[PDB]
């Protein structure tokens, strides 16, 4: 089947909440680990997170998690290096968490009106910086961003993943 | 092959000429060798001065026009951005930043299908250049060749017996490294003339210096 080992130490909430939204489409199991590693088969491993979010949407034909057109899939794409680059260097956060709060201002999800790779891949990488959590606890966070934001924690899939994995 | 899906016409493209897309620019020669395109360069008003070579990078336009003919339009846009950017005719669609999802975006215009491991792997060349090659250390550079020369002994190009976007990537943002001496191993060697023997590449190359 497929099988992904995660760094137990720091888990990859993207991939997880993934094989969450997933879990009914394909048969895959999850395995302690210090690392990220997604067997697909013999010859075949992906080790970097938006790899195993790609693969694991394009074989969930299911839940649509990389949208439903040529279009939507590039947003998503968009959204990936987005949230593994800008977001992810804590630098220059308040112009790129800006840009993230103009982007929602008149969408519910990131692409395409439902959940896609481009939701988890930006909320885990948001939930994981500090300078968001600092701009929280201070009632900084800008607003839409925290509607987008608070709306997907208060999600099952998403509580269900934060309770098991989450190291506070 | 089709392109009829929601017709978009007119495809935008910001980029700072301090930093000229190489991949996008191969990928404009490609496209034309399978479309019919209109091609255009601007400049917007808030960039002084734009080298002529880079004016130009769509010179090979005195041709004859069809006109009522063309299947896409490409206009590409010299601005100070700080990350190239793809912008179309339509308001639902956001900003796409980054020469890699915009070279994605252009090369699944010639229609490739690919399975969800290869797609992904070529998805995962195209990363590599991006996070990795593009500003990594002198031995993370190192690291990306070897990946790359372990994977050009077992098939003629990165992701497999046909040229893909991973290809055009990860060979754009190589001419495009140039500050310290690293040595290519010989399947990379091979694979770099495989690239530069195509018409699209070398022209495209060329436009780079003067």
């Amino acid at each position: 089947t497929l099988s992904l080992t995660v760094n137990s130490g720091d888990p990859p909430l993207g991939a997880l909440l993934a094989v969450e939204h997933v879990k009914d489409d394909v048969s895959i199991s999850v395995e302690e680990g210090k690392e990220n590693i997604l067997h697909v088969s013999e010859n075949v491993i992906f080790t970097d997170v938006n790899s195993i979010l790609r693969y694991l949407a394009r074989v969930a034909t299911t839940a649509g998690l990389y949208g439903s057109n040529l279009m939507e899939h590039t947003e998503i794409d968009h959204w990936l290096e987005f949230s593994a680059t800008k977001l992810s260097s804590s630098d220059s956060f308040t112009s790129t968490i800006n840009e993230l709060n103009h982007s929602l201002s008149l969408r519910t999800y990131l692409v395409g009106n439902s959940l896609s790779l481009a939701d988890l891949s930006v909320w885990a990488t948001l939930k994981g910086n500090a300078a968001w959590q600092e701009q929280l606890k201070q009632k900084k966070a800008p607003v839409h961003v925290k509607r987008w934001f608070g709306f997907l924690e208060a999600q099952q899939a998403f509580q269900s993943v934060g309770t098991k994995w989450d190291v506070s | 092959l089709g392109k009829d899906y929601g017709a978009l016409k007119d495809i935008v493209i910001n980029a700072n000429p301090a930093s000229p897309p190489l991949s996008l620019l191969v990928l404009h020669r490609l496209l034309c060798e399978h479309f019919r395109v209109l091609s255009t360069v601007h400049t917007h008003s808030s960039v002084k001065s734009v080298p002529e070579n880079l004016l130009k990078c769509f010179g090979e336009q005195n041709k004859k026009q069809p006109r009522q003919d063309y299947q896409l339009g490409f206009t590409l846009i010299w601005k100070n951005v700080p990350k190239t950017q793809m912008k179309f005719s339509i308001q639902t669609m956001c900003p796409i930043e980054g020469e890699g999802n915009i070279a994605r975006f252009l090369f699944s215009l010639f229609g490739q299908k690919h399975n969800a491991v290869n797609a992904t792997l070529i998805d995962s060349w195209v990363d590599i250049a991006i996070f990795q090659l593009k500003e990594g250390s002198s031995k993370e550079k190192a690291a990306v060749f070897r990946s790359m020369n372990s994977a050009l002994g077992k098939s003629p190009w990165l992701a497999g017996n046909e040229l893909t976007v991973a290809d055009v990537v990860l060979w754009s943002v190589l001419q495009q490294i140039g500050g310290c001496s690293v040595t290519v191993p010989a399947n990379v060697q091979r694979w770099m003339r495989s690239c530069e023997n195509l018409a699209p590449f070398n022209t495209a190359l060329k436009l780079l210096k003067l």
